[PDB]
């Protein structure tokens, strides 16, 4: 009964705009659901997970992949890699021993080959068949997968879910939106037949002259029903139990997602507590809170109540991690890597203690001696710690002259530098004019004076069709005679500017 | 001084007594002529009428 | 620019890899250097005049 | 203090030295009014574009002066289209209706 | 941009821009983690607040201040006011070819004449001198004309 | 070059994409040891152009000759550095947000167009109370505020028949949904 006070509050707020107040009102709505409450909520979660486990378990071929990709990872004669870290790892309520894998996979494949026999015997869901399927499921229930492959497999299930839904949607569009067929009879016929066009021609048998007018789309209706069937024969698993498994997995996922919300919304206050020992570091209070909240979500995911420990310890550990790692990833204009941030903070702590021990700020020699690392890295890290100062800071005490008004743009060309290099261009043009055509051309192409690009020796040798060092000789001759003082006097002067 | 009391006993003052001179801050000193030498430059703080 | 390329490849004069940023008297000022002070870190060799 | 050319500021691209050659004389609003009063449109235009902000203009006209040709090829000041960018970054589409 | 001492100098927009992206990125993450909608609501509030502080910090009920503790300068604060682009860099500009000095009486002058110090006129008319020295041939080189002027 | 007039309008999101040369994806400015622009960051050289005249970052294409090319190693375009000053980026917002100039102006333009008191808009935008985008049911009208518990109740009677939302998504739906000719002629 908190929204019945928030009603009066929002009706009589003081035109509040601060997101701190809006958040702190809403995180205060949900009450502390801890101790007994937390354990109950934790059980609502594992029940949803186990329902999803079972829903995967009735589908056999997904288990195939379990043995398939495992036989893939074992395929290369020896492995204990990420993929194996992703397979079962049965948690008995470390170093991987593949003998255990073979031991636990032999009986699984034995159940594989024994359950299928009764699936065909006297009926798809025969009593003996149903009992053997239940035995298979019970055996599989103790295989607690590593989360990554588990999510991959539930993906491999929901892909079939969504393709079934989308094919049904496509057929529903193509039928109802164009031919205007009633869905009321469709539902019953689809549940009844589901496999053949007996219901199609049957509903058309009812006079309905509009039902006759489907010839232009006849070749498309049962052609799409062909794909709808092909889905079922590819699965080889009947549609009604597909829907049952779909509902089971949906409800199982919704249970856990609903349960985790109470845990998060109850421990928001814990998040706010840890986040407040972290302010004045670059990130605002609500920035530190929202990183804490993500850390809390992780903690709720990884929490195990069977350990018998209080939840707040685990949550505290993850929340502090998220907050102090984000305050390092962000909160700096020039991003400092996390480990360098940690080293800087080592220097700050050690500087404090040496400061109070000595009575002076320590010199980098003594500081290096204390922190046990060379003075080079000490001085480097000290130079790193500086953060950009503000440009709009008032270098004038009044609001007259800011810092950014004094920052020269040191990329522009100083005008009178040889008349922005025009004088040199003109003088070169003049001097090259005094030379013979071939020398001038090759000289230009070589260095590039007023040329597209600076054709190298090879390129210019191609240009005049001489595959030799005639060009090199020519350039040597040219460069030679443009040092002769009588030929170049004006040009020589710019050099020693 | 850091005094530590015991919360079981009512005012069990002598559970820990800890005396240690601590260094907190440096305070600039005034010269004999009413000025401070701050960052090598000689500064004056003017009185305020409030 | 290509033209400086030609200029340095004709008179054979490649500029040094060291630019000058020497301190010089601001323009329009005369005077008499009356004092020079050199400050060096603790860990850098002192040049001759220091 | 005097100045023919020197440092130029970073954002606005307009005269501002100070170390040796200081920033140019500020030609404020009141002086713009005075030149508008005289009717001197060309003195104003050069004091806005080629003396202050027009980058291509400022260098081209230094070159023209050195050649002995006193003529101006003015463009658009940097501060104007800096303003255009700053207004555009407020999600407001300001443009120049070309011919 | 790097200042002399090795420190850098940044326009406040960077800081403001940073907030937006940070918060925007967080939101892009929460929608993937299917957060409790209270947290997503708070993130959207902060994203709205950050964009608002970017576009106009003042008009935004509480002005975001940086490490200086004085308020950050938003986009709207640069095109507005006496210090804005309009009044300060677009109607009245700093100007080249311009000097200034103390004034005194020239009582020998005629109404159309003003004294002008030699040094100030040399510094103001410098490119004219360069062109004239090149024209007379006294300096066939702009680089050496600068040397002669100095 | 010569233009004649200057036009202001509102920047369509497609137009803001049209100005932009690439999406800014990270809050990273420059590197801390190399001091060189980071990819996708606020200063990225792929988006806002190269840092030196006619040079990619990795120096593969490093002269006038290779102008116009996009260095595949670093994505930079070999062009003048002045284009750090003319190229713009764009952040793809993960949730529409209100332009404060068109909401917190003394004569609110969003509040006039919709005819909804600024207090009610501030309540919707600050994620404080829902609002009826559109309701097939007759008891609930468009632009009618539904507080949280009132929303819960209204959801209880009908549910899908009425669309009520919170925040700038709701306000964008309201602005997008009105027809200007009809309100024009009715008014």
């Amino acid at each position: 009964a908190a929204a019945q006070v928030l009603s009066s509050v929002e009706s009589e707020i003081g035109r509040t705009t601060d997101p701190v107040r809006m958040y702190m009102r809403e995180m205060g709505t949900v009450e502390l659901l801890t101790r007994e409450g937390e354990i109950d909520i934790a059980k609502r979660i594992e029940d949803g997970i186990n329902q999803v486990q079972c829903s995967v378990a009735e589908y056999p071929e997904a288990i195939t992949y379990l043995l398939e990709q495992y036989d893939r990872v074992e395929a290369e004669e020896a492995r204990l890699s990420d993929l194996i870290t992703g397979f079962v790892d049965p948690n008995a309520e470390n170093s991987i021993d593949p003998e255990l894998a073979r031991e636990k996979f032999a009986e699984l494949r034995a159940q594989y080959v024994v359950t299928r026999d009764t699936i065909k015997a006297k009926g798809r869901s025969h009593a003996t068949a149903q009992e053997e399927i239940l035995k298979l499921s019970e055996v599989f229930k103790q295989f607690r997968l590593v989360p990554k492959q588990f999510d991959y497999l539930v993906n491999s299930m929901r892909v079939m879910m969504d393709r079934v839904r989308t094919q049904e949607r496509l057929i529903m569009k193509l039928c109802v939106e164009q031919c205007k067929m009633p869905k009321k009879n469709f539902i019953t016929l689809f549940t009844g037949n589901e496999t053949s066009d007996t219901w199609f021609n049957a509903a058309i048998a009812m006079n309905k002259p509009w039902s006759e007018k489907l010839h232009d789309v006849s070749e498309e209706v049962h052609r799409a029903l062909q794909k709808l069937q092909q889905i079922e024969e590819e699965t080889g698993l009947t549609i009604e139990q597909v829907k049952d498994i779909n509902r089971r997995m949906s409800i199982g996922e919704a249970k856990a997602r609903r349960a985790k919300k109470e845990m998060v919304e109850a421990n928001l206050r814990l998040v706010i507590s840890i986040a407040k020992k972290y302010t004045n570091r670059g990130l605002q209070f609500l920035d530190l809170i929202q990183e804490g909240n993500i850390g809390l979500m992780k903690a709720v995911d990884k929490f195990e109540y069977r350990r018998g420990y209080k939840f707040s310890t685990y949550a505290t550990w993850w929340i502090r991690q998220a907050i102090t790692r984000s305050i390092a990833d962000q909160a700096r204009t020039i991003r400092i890597p996390v480990h360098m941030i940690e080293t800087i903070n080592k220097l700050n702590r050690i500087s404090r203690q040496m400061l109070q021990e000595m009575g002076r700020e320590p010199t980098p020699e003594e500081l290096a001696e204390r922190m046990l690392m060379p003075e080079d890295k000490i001085r480097k890290v000290l130079k790193i710690a500086k953060e950009p100062i503000s440009m709009e800071t008032p270098i004038g005490d009044d609001e007259d002259s800011h810092l950014g008004d004094f920052i020269e743009d040191t990329t522009l060309e100083l005008p009178l530098d040889s008349a922005t290099t025009e004088s040199l261009r003109a003088a070169t043009h003049d001097v090259l004019a005094g030379l013979t055509a071939r020398e001038a051309k090759v000289l230009r192409m070589r260095f590039g004076i007023d040329m597209n690009t600076d054709y190298t020796l090879e390129e210019v040798g191609k240009q005049f069709d001489v595959t030799r060092e005639r060009i090199r000789q020519i350039e040597a001759k040219a460069l030679r005679k443009l040092r002769h003082p009588s030929r170049s006097e004006v040009l020589r002067s710019f050099l020693d500017d | 001084r850091l005094v530590i009391y015991e919360r079981e006993a009512p005012e069990g003052t002598v559970k820990d007594i800890k005396e240690q001179e601590v260094y907190m801050g440096e305070i600039p000193l005034m010269t004999d002529n009413g000025t401070f030498v701050i960052n090598g430059t000689e500064r004056v703080i003017v009185s305020q009428l409030h | 620019t290509p033209e400086e390329k030609l200029l340095r490849a004709i008179f054979g004069e490649k500029a040094s890899d060291v630019k000058d940023s020497s301190l010089r008297v601001p323009n329009g000022v005369s005077g008499t250097v009356i004092d020079v002070q050199v400050f060096t870190r603790d860990g850098v060799e002192k040049d001759k005049r220091a | 203090h005097a100045r023919s050319t020197g440092s130029y500021s970073l954002v606005t691209q307009q005269p501002l030295g100070g170390k040796a050659q200081f920033g140019g004389q500020r030609f404020g609003e009141m002086e713009v009014w005075a030149l508008e009063a005289y009717g001197a449109a060309y003195t104003l235009q050069e004091m806005l574009t080629v003396k202050s902000d027009d980058v291509n203009g400022r260098t081209k006209m230094y070159k023209n002066i050195v050649d002995g040709n006193h003529q101006m090829e003015p463009g658009m000041p940097e501060s104007f289209n800096v303003l255009l960018k700053e207004i555009r970054s407020l999600g407001i589409n300001i443009e120049l209706e070309d011919e | 941009v790097p200042l002399d001492g090795g420190r850098f100098a940044t326009s406040d927009l960077n800081d403001l821009y940073r907030r937006v992206i940070n918060r925007n990125n967080r939101l892009k993450r929460l929608l993937d983690l299917a957060a409790p909608d209270i947290i997503v609501r708070n993130e959207k509030r902060m994203l709205q607040e950050a964009v608002d502080a970017l576009l106009d910090n003042g008009r935004r009920g509480r002005a975001i201040t940086g490490s200086n503790k004085r308020p950050l300068k938003s986009l709207a604060d640069m095109i507005k006011g006496k210090q804005g682009r309009f009044r300060q860099n677009l109607l009245g500009k700093r100007v080249d070819y311009s000097g200034r000095s103390v004034i005194t009486v020239g009582p020998y002058l005629r109404l159309h004449q003003c004294g002008l110090p030699k040094k100030m006129a040399l510094e103001l008319f410098k490119p004219f001198i360069y062109g004239k020295l090149e024209l007379r041939g006294l300096a066939t080189t702009i680089k050496a004309a600068k040397k002669m002027v100095e | 070059e010569e233009f004649d007039a200057i036009k202001i309008a509102l920047a369509s999101p497609d137009m803001i994409r049209s100005w932009s040369f690439g999406e800014v994806k990270k809050p990273e400015t420059i590197n801390y040891r190399t001091f060189k622009p980071e990819r996708d960051g606020l200063f990225c050289a792929r988006i806002f152009g190269p840092v030196k005249d006619y040079e990619c970052l990795c120096g593969k294409y490093k002269r006038l000759k290779h102008r116009g090319v996009i260095c595949e190693k670093c994505g930079v375009e070999v062009t003048q550095t002045k284009v750090r000053r003319e190229r713009m980026g764009h952040i793809e917002l993960a949730s529409p947000t209100a332009h404060i100039w068109f909401l917190k102006s003394l004569p609110s333009r969003i509040g006039l167009l919709l005819d909804m008191p600024l207090r009610d808009i501030e309540r919707v935008l600050y994620f404080e109370s829902y609002v009826v985008i559109e309701g097939g049911m007759t008891n609930l009208e468009r632009q009618q505020i539904l507080t949280e518990e009132q929303y819960l109740d209204a959801l209880e009677e009908f549910g899908d028949e009425f669309d009520a939302k919170m925040g700038a998504e709701a306000i964008q739906a309201l602005l997008k949904s009105m027809d200007l000719e009809q309100e024009c002629e009715q008014l």
